[PDB]
């Protein structure tokens, strides 16, 4: 008896940052190569009614 | 577990034993320096450490 509607999307607005180490790290810019989302990016939204 | 400096140095260690956090400086180091009258007068010398 559920009813079932095709996805809806949303946008990635800057969030999914995440500690890439265990290290202590302050008052410092530096950079990585790792999987990371994408900002500004269609992503799948979903929802139970 | 660790820091690290932006000198891409350990700075800072936890101690596994009492979970502290200590701070490393490594052994004193210095520049030395030596001042003459010249050989044809005397040998009494002054040492600077820079």
């Amino acid at each position: 008896t559920r009813t079932q509607l095709p996805p809806a999307y949303t946008n990635s607005f800057t969030r999914g940052v995440y500690y890439p180490d265990k290290v202590f790290r302050s008052s410092v810019l530096h950079s990585t190569q790792d999987l990371f989302l994408p900002f500004f990016s269609n992503v799948t939204w979903f929802h139970a009614i | 577990q660790f820091g690290r400096d932006i000198a891409d140095t350990t700075d800072a260690v936890r101690d596994p034993q009492t979970l502290e956090i200590l701070d490393i400086t490594p052994c004193s180091f210095g520049g030395v320096s030596v001042i003459t009258p010249g050989t044809n007068t005397s040998n009494q010398v002054a040492v600077l450490y820079q």
